């Protein structure tokens, strides 16, 4: 419990508590300009991640499912040993250089889904 | 060298205005710190400061003889004239003149002329003095 | 049998990054450090312990000490900016030795200098006098001049502000976190098996010293020695004390402070005639507890340099007074103590108080800057302060004596080592809430 | 006005013998700037008075080294190390703190 | 159109219809003052938006969740509640507000796990 | 129960909080810097009926922020001006007698002093006319200088702080500024005609920005202020406490004509390289004392209205008396204000010189002009006001007074009221009496018969 | 993303509507420090102004989202095939900027009426 | 049977607006503060835009004004930490220079002597320095004073920084783009058929020139003429070249820099003595290249005034030296060249280098700023500087009677005209992601 307290827990156990980490993303002298620049950087980083999530099919969703098939060559692991045996940090260190190719395909998949929904809703 | 000379009537009748002319040599009263005093001395008695004039026309007189003394000067001929009205026979004595200065110094950083104190700082030179006799 | 990549928000994933830390202090007139404009700290800071995680902490590379050094320099310059500059003090001083109740050790240390100073009026000057220490005056050809006269002019420190090291806390901004290593036997570099996150670090006193860590943090269980390279003679090998020893530094001279109107609205606080006898400033350290602490230091050094190897603590190897003398601040005045009496022993295998002469300087260069100096005003009254030393900044000497007679001498002119002895448990990480993981779920088409 | 008192009235001394002339004032002659204003004057028989000491201790230019002065507040003494045969005359004191300036009664110096 | 904040004195039924005019209105010494005020206003908006976006009302200014309304919170009949005012109603629910927020967060976090498990059956 | 919780974003709710209200102007005058954003040409004043908000003064943060902002603006305005550090010299002054009068005898000094030129090695001797309130004798000893003697003087700020001089290209005119609230905050304007200093306002109306607030500076009489609606008002934190200032607001204004009949001349000398000191030149014509004219009948009627309103807070049979200031420095004991760049210090003893029993002509107020003004009760930050050429005239509206109740009486006898005015925040409290900043909370919960549909 | 940022500016609206992710992704990306901070804050406020205006409608998290408002024939007065096949997004704005404010105002009242209809609908299940 | 409005987020729609651009440098101290600037991208790729034309308009965009204010602010901030030359405003006793003074330099250099203060403010010193005739004015052997004594005192230029123009790049922030034109036949204003989008502009040299454009870009096809109104003689004519010519500006005077201690730490770098020969500084440009370049200007300039017209090149119309002479800076020395030998020819309808006498000024006041200003320290040794003439700033005469004899004289109104010749293709713009378009889509309701 508490911010990041679920960092050492498994992937399945840490997925249950995510609001505790999501709420902490906002929270003459040089202190004023320093804290102002830090506040701007923090809100800008939160906005960048929120818009990166919003361009996909997850708008304000923590547990969001996606219809994109998972490539087996990305991890070569099953579902049991990655959700009940490993943590989030160990999972991040395995696909550190495979994140951009997943993020790029997610945007095109959502772009195709949006046009497929728009064209289907226009025919009646 | 700086020298001072005084002049005036030696024999002055009673109740007559006495004038004394002081000639300044080697210096001028127009300097930023010069001032000329006036001290009289009775025969066989102590000295008595009468009046003085500063560079900025500041006239100073004695408390007992304020209503009788009158000092003035001009920068044309560089002379100081002291006027004394209602002369008494007890006023007979030698009348001297003196020179004093504020000792203004020039700064090295800025070129402003400063000073340490705003007083006489001793009477440097003295005049020869004239003998004024008040009798009929 | 099918897997689909899903996006999870708010995952507990962090990465190392660099950012500007906040300011935090208690709500307890002025100060040279973080003033009243600083953000107040919370009375109950949250500390969440994290298990199953071994973070790779590494000091001497973290940006916390560099950021602290930069903002401390900025605070010092900002505090000295509105104070009165001592530029018209560059005048010839006709100094002379002081003999009123002089002693055998304070002979020639103080100089009774007289000079012509400008008053409030531009066309008037005054003949004032002041007592200047021998360490801040130099001869010209009786005529003396300030040591800083041929260099940048010093700014007289305002008496309203104080040099008291009020503890400050460096809070991390949103999206970042501070990880504290809870391991008691954790050295400078290595994976900490017990790392606990925290919103804001504890009170870090911004005290600056050169050879002894004054008012620092004590070790949890035993003296720890940290160095980048334990085999290198350089890199400023520093230690940490598990127990503190008391040091009593004082200025027995009952000094007085006189105000001199240097200019219109500016006052130069000089030194007047001291009351009573004169005496040299000193620091008292008990021989028993210091010898016991030194005995713990050699025991903790023998595990790194091998057993049955005799080691020797000796005094500095030369340089200027800032590195050769133990400099610090006590009550407002700056001291420079001869620490040769402490590091003077030879520890051989299988084995009431120490006074240290000190010198007080008024014109100093606190940091390693030549263009920025500050004249500390003399505070009246008897100065006395009691503090704790919790560490030393030692330096080895090169040699080929087959790992025998290892001489350890203090040094460490850099201030960032002093600052790092408190920020070693903390590090800054950047939280990455975006994460991708595969699961057997497909988004329905609507 | 500040009344000035000079003791003694006459100082008969032998040549080569030290002598001192005391002086007092009604109020302190210390200026606000820290300077004590007091001067000594010597009037030779048949000659005009001349300045000897200024500001209690500062000696005048061209005056002999034997002349010296000291004191502060309301007490001032004019110490003469050696009395010569030419030093005979009338010695006068003067305050320069404020106008009008008042002189002392004088101290006649005559050889014994 | 009563105007910005013009429906404060009206009832809940009339104030709940024109609340979008208040929702869209939430977005040298003068330079630093303006920058600090703008930064504070921006961070003050996003915080509320996230507290909302955390629940199932990310882009819904009028939404009704499935959390049970504890009577203890108000103990007040429903007909007379809609037609006091929001100003007269906020001072009473103030003590129960944080409890309500926590309940909402928990329910949404579960609902998401339930939909994730529901999509795994096919 | 069939009731569930529903969330509404946009709910109208208020909360007291402190924010940095920014300004707005109708649009060199660096006193306001002219960089502030212009106000909207059509200020929307939305009326908020069926709601009452508790308004309370003397604790509002808008007046404190305005005080700090005007102080920072004054410091920023005086920042690039020329410092008067070399002016601290021994001034050889003397009294002026060129067509002098009896009331102005000794109030103006003809000073002479050495001044620096554009070159450091050369110096110049300039002449300036300083007031008696700006010079202090250096060496007050060595007295009995001839009646016409050059005594040595110095400026008052020489032993305190060498301050700057007000630049002539800027103006100290009270340009109205509107304090607006940022996003997520609102300004509530209480439009009650009979609004009292502390209490629930019946008719409240929100607004995006306040009206034109002229930052006038005064100590005893509120000049160019906002008048009342129909009846004069009197406000105080504790009417039974004599240590609190009794604010008074008028409903009709009294015309006050302040003037300076001296035909002043301004001369500019090069105090240094690129810096110039505007000194006071020779006076053209006769010299007369500056004064202010107040109508006798209008002031008496206004005083009677104030007395009538003072009979309800206290006993109406009590004798209300008006006395002058108790004493102290000229910054508080006299009515200090600015009139066309010249600072006036008027003696208001004639205004408060009447008693009231529960049963055209004009008065002249003698004023004195000072050039060294700290302006904010400071001890080390003053300013020098340069002289203004020609005569100076002013027409103002005294809309209020800052009275101080003199306690200590008993049995409801001789209740006297003296003018006061301590901190400058009391001058702006009578202008911001209708505004109060509030923080809006668009988030709110309520019960409704709903449930999240399971999809 | 092969076309790049603003690469479909001169292309038709039919082909440029499938590459709106790059434009939306590029919306975030001492006196100099204060002006840089002002520029960053201005970009943030410009993004929130469009995001909240799109969020008050029924298009909170959709790039291509439709609304329940009948298109007025007087706004365009032409066919539909010629709009999505030869006209560009740049020249279309010049034809709709004269009354875009009225279209935006409509998109607000329609979402308000649809939301109150949904609120009244969710009352018995 | 109708359509429905459908909103699109991310449409490529632009709107002209003003935005404060941010710097970008290669990060290779500098007068333009390269350290206080965001580093540039290693490869700012361009995005070519097809089937679109943008209406470009010069002399009205806010980029040139923003760059002008940025250059002024950077120049003032980089000059702020330098020492002030306030004690230099004293009387100078100057005499003419000896050691075989030439005829062209006869009376152009003076040997001034003055009293200055040492590190101690209570001591003076008699120092001498060499000041040009343009930096001193007589006081009515004679007494002289600096030309900046009645105006403001000028700070000396810190020798630690250099005046070399480092190429800076301006980039648009988030939500804005800077479109650039690419056609060879680019007019002054109007539509551009080849518009491209790039994140950061190319390297703009912040050079300061008043008569001839130095070290700028070159045209890819031919010489182009740009002006707001070519029929109006009040507007300056901007000319750019396709092939630049080389100028060889040298300073044969081998001078020695002498440091004068004017105060504590601060030093005044004065011209000690001319150890070498004394000669006038000059610039050498080939007559053949200049004649060919002028022959290309008339060919591409007669299209705006007719083929049968006769144009004449005259020298400057008269006025101040800093606005009538070609002013630039090479290695720290500011030159002022007389271009009367270049613009002196007549064109009809159909040993080898030109020397230009240049003056050297130390106390220069760049831009149109009067109060603020700067003193240029003397650079020791022979100054050698070569550069490319990439453009001219012309100005026509009034009257224009009998449609012939059009006299062209060099201009030099404001520094903006220099940066206008470099930022001719770039134009800032604001993008709008909101888009409204109708279709047959209908949102499904519950
Ligand atoms: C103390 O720090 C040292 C480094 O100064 C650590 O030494 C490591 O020792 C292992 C032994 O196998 C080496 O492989 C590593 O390379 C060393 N680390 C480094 C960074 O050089 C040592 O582990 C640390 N001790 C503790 C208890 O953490
Ligand atoms: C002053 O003390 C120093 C240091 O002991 C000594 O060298 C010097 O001679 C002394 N000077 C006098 C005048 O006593
Ligand atoms: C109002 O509330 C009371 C108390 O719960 C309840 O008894 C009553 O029936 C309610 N009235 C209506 C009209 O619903
Ligand atoms: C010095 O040169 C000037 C012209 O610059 C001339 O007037 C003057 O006579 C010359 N003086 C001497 C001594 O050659």
């Amino acid at each position: 419990l508490g911010f990041l307290g679920a960092a050492g827990s498994t992937m399945g156990a840490a997925s249950m508590t995510l609001t505790v980490q999501a709420r902490n993303l906002l929270s003459l002298t040089v202190w004023g300009i320093k804290q102002l620049q830090a506040r701007v950087l923090a809100v800008e980083r939160y906005l960048r991640d929120q818009q990166l999530l919003g361009i996909w099919g997850c708008s304000g969703k923590l547990i969001c499912c996606t219809n994109v098939p998972w490539n087996s060559s990305w991890s070569n692991r099953n579902l049991s040993e990655i959700w009940d045996n490993m943590t989030w940090l160990q999972w991040d260190k395995e696909i550190s250089n495979y994140t951009q190719i997943i993020y790029g395909l997610l945007e095109e998949s959502q772009n195709q889904q949006e046009k497929n929904e728009q064209d289907l809703l226009a025919l009646d | 060298l700086v020298t001072l000379k005084e002049s005036g009537p030696a024999l002055v009748t009673p109740t007559q205005t006495l004038t004394l002319t002081c000639t300044l040599s080697g210096f001028s009263l127009t300097t930023t710190g010069m001032r000329v005093n006036w001290i009289r001395q009775a025969p066989g008695k102590a000295l008595e400061w009468l009046a003085r004039i500063d560079y900025n026309e500041a006239r100073f007189y004695s408390s007992s003889l304020k209503t009788r003394l009158s000092i003035s000067t001009d920068a044309s001929k560089n002379q100081v004239v002291l006027r004394m009205t209602n002369m008494a026979p007890v006023d007979t004595g030698t009348y001297y003149c003196a020179r004093s200065q504020q000792h203004y110094y020039e700064d090295a950083y800025t070129f402003d002329w400063y000073y340490f104190h705003s007083r006489d700082n001793g009477l440097d030179s003295w005049g020869q003095g004239v003998v004024v006799t008040v009798s009929s | 049998e099918n897997l689909w990549v899903t996006v999870y928000y708010g995952v507990p994933v962090w990465k190392d990054a660099e950012t500007t830390l906040f300011c935090a202090s208690d709500a307890k007139k002025h100060n040279v450090w973080a003033t009243h404009a600083c953000v107040p700290t919370d009375p109950n800071p949250q500390e969440i312990h994290l298990e199953n995680v071994t973070e790779e902490f590494n000091m001497w590379k973290n940006n916390m000490v560099e950021q602290m050094h930069t903002d401390i320099i900025s605070l010092w310059d900002q505090s000295l900016k509105p104070c009165v500059k001592l530029t018209p003090l560059c005048v010839t001083l006709q100094c002379t030795n002081v003999t009123n109740n002089i002693t055998d050790d304070m002979r020639g240390e103080l100089k009774n200098c007289s000079f012509n100073m400008t008053t409030e009026l531009r066309d008037k000057k005054q003949k004032v006098y002041s007592l200047f220490y021998r360490l801040d005056v130099v001869q010209i050809n009786k005529e003396y001049r300030l040591i800083n006269c041929n260099t940048s002019a010093c700014t007289q420190a305002c008496p309203k502000v104080s040099f008291e090291p009020i503890p400050i806390h460096y809070c991390a901004p949103a999206g970042f976190a501070i990880l504290k290593c809870k391991d008691k036997k954790f050295n400078g570099t290595g994976p900490c098996p017990s790392v606990s996150t925290v919103q804001c670090t504890h009170g870090i006193k911004p005290v600056v010293s050169t050879q002894l860590l004054l008012n620092g943090s004590l070790a949890e269980e035993e003296v720890m020695i940290r160095s980048e390279n334990i085999t290198n003679n350089a890199k400023n090998i520093l230690v940490q004390f598990n127990t503190p020893v008391q040091i009593n530094c004082t200025r027995p001279n009952n000094n007085t402070r006189k105000s001199i109107r240097i200019g219109p609205g500016q006052a130069f606080y000089a030194t007047g005639d001291i009351i009573g006898d004169i005496r040299q400033a000193h620091c008292n350290v008990s021989k028993a507890t210091w010898n016991e602490t030194l005995g713990k230091v050699v025991k903790q050094l023998r595990k790194h340099f091998g057993n049955n190897t005799i080691i020797r603590f000796a005094n500095s190897s030369g340089g200027d007074l800032e590195v050769t003398t133990h400099s610090f601040n006590c009550g407002g005045e700056f001291f420079y103590c001869n620490t040769s009496g402490l590091f003077n022993s030879t520890w051989i295998s299988n084995t009431d108080s120490i006074t240290l002469p000190c010198r007080i300087k008024q014109i100093i260069n606190m940091w390693q800057r030549i263009g920025q100096c500050m004249y500390a005003p003399p505070i009246q009254g008897v100065i006395r302060c009691v503090s704790n030393i919790t560490g030393l900044i030692l330096t080895r000497d090169g040699g080929s004596t087959n790992s025998t007679t290892e001489t350890f001498r203090p040094g460490g002119g850099d201030m960032r080592d002093n600052w790092r002895s408190e920020l070693y448990k903390y590090k800054v990480v950047k939280i990455e809430p975006l994460g991708v993981a595969p699961t057997r779920c497909k988004r329905r088409v609507v | 006005d500040i009344v000035m008192t000079q003791t003694p009235l006459s100082l008969p001394v032998t040549p080569g013998e030290p002598a001192s002339i005391s002086c007092r004032s009604s109020q302190s002659l210390l200026d606000s700037d820290g300077y004590t204003h007091l001067s000594w004057y010597l009037q030779k028989p048949g000659q005009s008075p001349q300045l000897l000491i200024s500001l209690v201790s500062n000696r005048a230019s061209g005056v002999p080294d034997r002349f010296s002065g000291s004191g502060s507040g309301t007490d001032f003494t004019l110490k003469l190390n050696r009395v010569e045969a030419e030093d005979v005359g009338l010695y006068y004191c003067m305050q320069g703190l404020q106008t009008p300036y008042t002189f002392g009664q004088g101290t006649k110096v005559e050889i014994k």
